[PDB]
DNA sequence: ATCGGATGTATATATCTGACACGTGCCTGGAGACTAGGGAGTAATCCCCTTGGCGGTTAAAACGCGGGGGACAGCGCGTACGTGCGTTTAAGCGGTGCTAGAGCTGTCTACGACCAATTGAGCGGCCTCGGCACCGGGATTCTCGA
DNA sequence: TCGAGAATCCCGGTGCCGAGGCCGCTCAATTGGTCGTAGACAGCTCTAGCACCGCTTAAACGCACGTACGCGCTGTCCCCCGCGTTTTAACCGCCAAGGGGATTACTCCCTAGTCTCCAGGCACGTGTCAGATATATACATCCGAT
């Protein structure tokens, strides 16, 4: 079993990203904010890859379920295949 | 069995009306939710009274509920 | 036995796209000139772009398209962002700006 | 000694990020997060090696493009330090 | 098993507007799914609009419409023109 | 003795929600006058089950009305 | 004769369901199992629908559905909003709501 | 000439949950558009998701599963419930 | 004589108008903007009279829902009055 | 033409909306904004009308034209 | 505004390795020629719905005036965040084993399309009456200047 | 504070047009057979996903110091809201004319389906040079003492 594995997502890592979109200065409270938007953002695109998977009587997740999961909700992503 | 008798007689406050302590609570009132039973409200009502006996809000014949249990 | 693409004049297969267009379950018939029609089109608009990433790539000193010339040449006009709207791009990056007001 | 004023080095990490393409985030945490939220769907899955890249390349331009609103979001309100407030607005606005 | 894909046409339409440069193979997994994905559009844009005024068959007038519909601004005045004249060539031989 | 027992125990049961089994009952419903409680009424309310667990006639959550003892 | 939605104790009409099916390029050929299934879902979000929509009528001292009360019933609950977050009700107007803020002090 | 509609099957189940009441002209159109909406929003899923396994015949598992990816919430499981109940009283002729 | 206080009367109109359900703008003069609007892509046209109908009913519904997102970006910057700057930001944030 | 959406209808509909206070300076956005929101609806029924072969805009083309644009609308048919 | 010291950045020179570009056989999908039948183009009509014009009411729009409340600029202060250094942790890389499961092949059977004959469900027309819009009455709550 | 002015309030009438029910008549859904292909199942191959170990060494971490910025307060003034008066044109009812939308025959030609034939593109193998890495050097840039 796995458990506390959010804390990978380090204070450095998050504020490469915020200095990629452009921002100087970073409040001390955002760390947290960005884990539970990211944290609820994982979960709706792998529920469907993993409805996908489950139909196809498969055990692996592959690819394409990824990129038809992202497409249903217009998220289209190129570069993998689909 | 001092604790036992005391249970029971506190469940029996919260059951039985509290104005009558002989009638079980099956009245109520939607101003407040304080719950009677049915033997005394009628007179309640019948002495020409809109106060609530525990916290004074008005009511009138409308604002009468029966319930069970 | 001449292709129906070099009887049109086109470089992309004409007869593979009727064959898409016919077992995709679109409509009960297929007409004669749609698939020439709408090749035409697809070479038009890979065409397009192709040149847009070649002359963001010869400005770099470099003779070959990687994705991040794609990126930068799609996100560069303004006609051609609008159709790649809700589309994201492997290894692209963004495009380099700052706000104004950030500056010293 | 020598010392640079507060301000200087974030601008110019600001050019330094916005120039390179590559991941900003670990490998091996973002994996064993995606499998631990994936356990509790349907367990013992197994994944694709494409799959996690795929998911993680996707999954950062989500931030960055959220950061970039909220960068908006703070300067409106004559300020240079982004709070939640500003996160909760854009997803607010956004629909979300 | 084998797997079809618009590489080499992407390649020889390549080849007639930069004649030196090449392309890396992430590349062009990229422009074979851009390619799939217009296709796809414009396809499911036509079937329902010929399907709207109760017909059975697909024609050059239908995607000519769904051209119209679905590409913004110059671009559609230019993919137009660029689709007619192949189909009237086609049609003199 | 049991008697005693046995009438704190049917006190026990009428005091108590009897779904839950855990919490006072403060919750009524207009339509059939039932009682539960209201930590029971939420998640019923929540599961898209609008209906009495007894009388089984359907209700509204505006239906809910707050009691005291 | 006994139709096949009496057959399966629906209230939709199960053959309508299936020659739209058939009859509108979604496939080579469907199921005989397909429009069972698909009616009773359509009946089953009908019917919730048409309750809420009722108690919002019955609400208001009315005894007609009008479609001010199928926005009220649809906008009031999180699920079906969600369901219909990107659609537009004609004269349905808006849910009556005031920012604290602007309350007077 | 004729115009199909569901105003009598939803009058008939309006009857059931509520057994006097009325509904409007309007509501009752909108109630007519609406179902037309969720039906061919299900019905579209179930042939793209038939399509990339690579198969022809849509059957009662696509539904069951397109069922699951649009519905949110409860409102899935309890959908699923009800179709599964009618299917296994069809077969039982 | 009698007055009242700025603000007073203004918070009667919300309560007014959130309860309504008919249109707010003159139905002519909007008839005669439609029918001049669509003069340049094709001249000599006739429009039925339900497709006004439902052309303004779709643009009651987008001007009120950009009115109601605009009012959280006044009040995000510490105001009451809402200003151009927020609408344009609106717009920016919501993708036009 | 464009003069005829007046001043109390646009503070009507803000009020609807919900504000309080409305600067000087909004109605001339308004109208700006209105205006280019009809002609993105106007010219994709316009053509929807002219494949058909037709002369007269239908209540259909409006609809159909809108759900292409991701807002639909239920009471005016289909 | 001035320059000087120190630091991070852009430019020209080896070298070297793996991925891009080209050549080969072989199928399997695309081209040629022919037949039959239904979908769509064309002509005629007829009646519904769109446009255009007139006159009266009166509800809504336009204009001016007065004043008070909210927007905006300037100051002062104290905490939270950026920068740099030394120490601690685990990511990344390589190499080796083992096996579960994805992918392909061959048979065979139940299931869905297609056709012919019947008849009851559902649609278009036609009354009719009652739910809803409009009018005053006597029961409890707004609000702002003292 | 508490009284005056504008806004509730339950409840017995009056009138109208659209929602609800009934009837006649098609034509779409139901029954009953027949047949051929899709898909379910058993078997086998081999590949790639999971697990372990050992060694750099890059990056995360914790601490201290100073300062730029967020936030609260005060003052001014100007512009937006309320209210009364006058001018406009929207709305409603009525009439009249004709354009084009929708339906019905009639025919012809365009596309699906079949068979035969063979050239294009896909999997596989091989060579070599474009770009990555390392390095010395010149140059732009930032901050401080003046
Ligand atoms: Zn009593
Ligand atoms: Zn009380
Ligand atoms: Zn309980
Ligand atoms: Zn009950």
């Amino acid at each position: 079993v796995l458990r506390d594995n959010i804390q990978g997502i380090t204070k450095p890592a998050i504020r490469r990203l915020a200095r990629r979109g452009g921002v100087k200065r970073i409040s001390g409270l955002i760390y947290e904010e960005t884990r539970g938007v990211l944290k609820v953002f994982l979960e709706n695109v792998i529920r469907d890859a993993v409805t996908y998977t489950e139909h196809a009587k498969r055990k692996t997740v592959t690819a394409m379920d990824v990129v038809y999961a992202l497409k249903r909700q217009g998220r289209t992503l190129y570069g993998f295949g689909g | 069995d001092e604790a036992l008798v005391e249970e029971l007689a506190n469940f029996r406050t919260l059951v039985y009306c509290s104005l009558c302590s002989k009638n079980w609570k099956n009245m109520a009132i939607k101003t407040c939710g304080h719950v009677f039973c049915e033997n005394c409200c009628k007179e309640r009502l019948a002495a020409r009274m809109r106060k609530c006996p525990t916290c004074n809000k008005a009511f009138s014949s409308n604002d009468l509920l029966t319930v069970h249990l | 036995a001449k292709t129906r693409s070099s009887r049109a004049g086109l470089q992309f297969p004409v007869g593979r796209v009727h064959r898409l267009l016919r077992k995709g379950n679109y409509a009960e018939r297929v007409g004669a000139g749609a698939p020439v029609y709408l090749a035409a089109v697809l070479e038009y608009l890979t065409a397009e772009i192709l040149e847009l990433a070649g002359n963001a790539a010869r400005d770099n000193k470099k003779t070959r398209i990687i994705p991040r010339h794609l990126q930068l040449a799609v996100r560069n006009d303004e006609e051609l962002n609008k159709l790649l709207g809700r589309v994201t791009i492997a290894q692209g990056g963004v495009l380099p700006n700052i706000q104004s007001v950030l500056l010293p | 000694p020598h010392r640079y004023r507060p301000g200087t080095v974030a601008l110019r990490e600001i050019r330094r990020y916005q120039k390179s393409t590559e991941l900003l985030i670990r490998k091996l945490p973002f994996q064993r997060l995606v499998r631990e939220i994936a356990q509790d769907f349907k367990t013992d899955l197994r994944f694709q090696s494409s799959a996690v890249m795929a998911l993680q390349e996707a999954s950062e331009a989500y931030l960055v493009a959220l950061f970039e609103d909220t960068n908006l979001c703070a300067i409106h309100a004559k300020r240079v330090t982004i709070m939640p407030k500003d996160i909760q607005l854009a997803r607010r606005i956004r629909g979300e | 098993t084998r797997k079809e894909s618009y590489a080499i046409y992407v390649y020889k339409v390549l080849k007639q507007v930069h004649p030196d440069t090449g392309i890396s193979s992430k590349a062009m997994s990229i422009m074979n799914s851009f390619v799939n994905d217009v296709f796809e559009r414009i396809a499911g844009e036509a079937s329902r609009l010929a399907h709207y005024n109760k017909r059975s068959t697909i024609t050059s007038r239908e995607i000519q419409t769904a051209v119209r519909l679905l590409l913004p601004g110059e671009l559609a005045k230019h993919a137009v023109s660029e689709g007619t004249k192949a189909v009237t060539k086609y049609t003199s031989a």
